[PDB]
């Protein structure tokens, strides 16, 4: 179902309390759904490996919108008239940052458990130093950026 | 007054409508999120401990 609407799902992730709540259920649905165990049970194995890599790229793009200096501008722009809506927007702003990432990171952890953190990655993991196309290769330094961002978002979430 | 009567009936109808809506939506999403968090916590903890 997430793939059958791949045009809309990728328009929401690339895009307010309502908007934040949409990002919540989407990522709450993604992480209980975006399981590569579903992939194997290659046209559909690459369609879904492209949707997963889009979720991961778009769930890291929310660490700089909510875990950065732009967290202050999203809270002050509602203080023109900060009703009980604006306070509820911020709770869903956070329930984005907390629930979207935990969900996605829990997915990452489950993936790791299933495959013993890529056991055969004895191949050098580190070097010794756009619309969805037909194919696109991912990056692995993305994991270190996710670590440096999650370790910096932990202290701000604490 | 017919106007008054009908208006009050409509108001009562709008009340029951918003009530159930809010109730169902809240409950459902609260459930889902909490379930997720609890599961995640427990699983992670146990796995880490066993791996240690």
């Amino acid at each position: 179902f997430l793939v059958a609407h791949s045009d809309t799902i990728q328009a929401i992730l690339r895009s307010s309390l309502g908007s934040l709540q949409e990002l919540a259920l989407l990522t709450g649905i993604i992480s209980k759904a975006a399981l590569p165990g579903v992939l194997n049970e290659d046209g559909s194995m690459m369609e879904l490996q492209g949707h997963i890599g889009r979720f991961q790229r778009q769930c890291l793009a929310l660490l700089n919108r909510f875990g950065g200096s732009d967290r202050l501008r999203q809270l002050s722009l509602q203080d023109d008239s900060s009703r009980l809506d604006g306070v509820s927007k911020k709770d869903d702003m956070e329930l984005a940052m907390q629930q979207i990432c935990s969900n996605v990171m829990e997915y990452c952890q489950a993936l790791m458990i299933q495959n013993s953190p890529s056991f055969q990655q004895t191949v050098c993991l580190f070097t010794p130093s756009s619309i969805l196309p037909s194919w696109r290769l991912p990056s692995l330094g993305v994991v270190i950026h996710l670590l440096k961002q999650s370790a910096n978002n932990f202290f701000t979430y604490y | 007054f017919l106007k008054n009567e009908k208006d009050n009936a409509l108001l009562s109808a709008i009340e029951e409508s918003r009530k159930r809506t809010f109730v169902m939506a809240e409950e459902y999403h609260r459930e889902s999120m909490l379930v997720e968090w609890e599961q995640v916590k427990q699983r992670v903890l146990h796995t880490l401990l066993a791996s240690g």
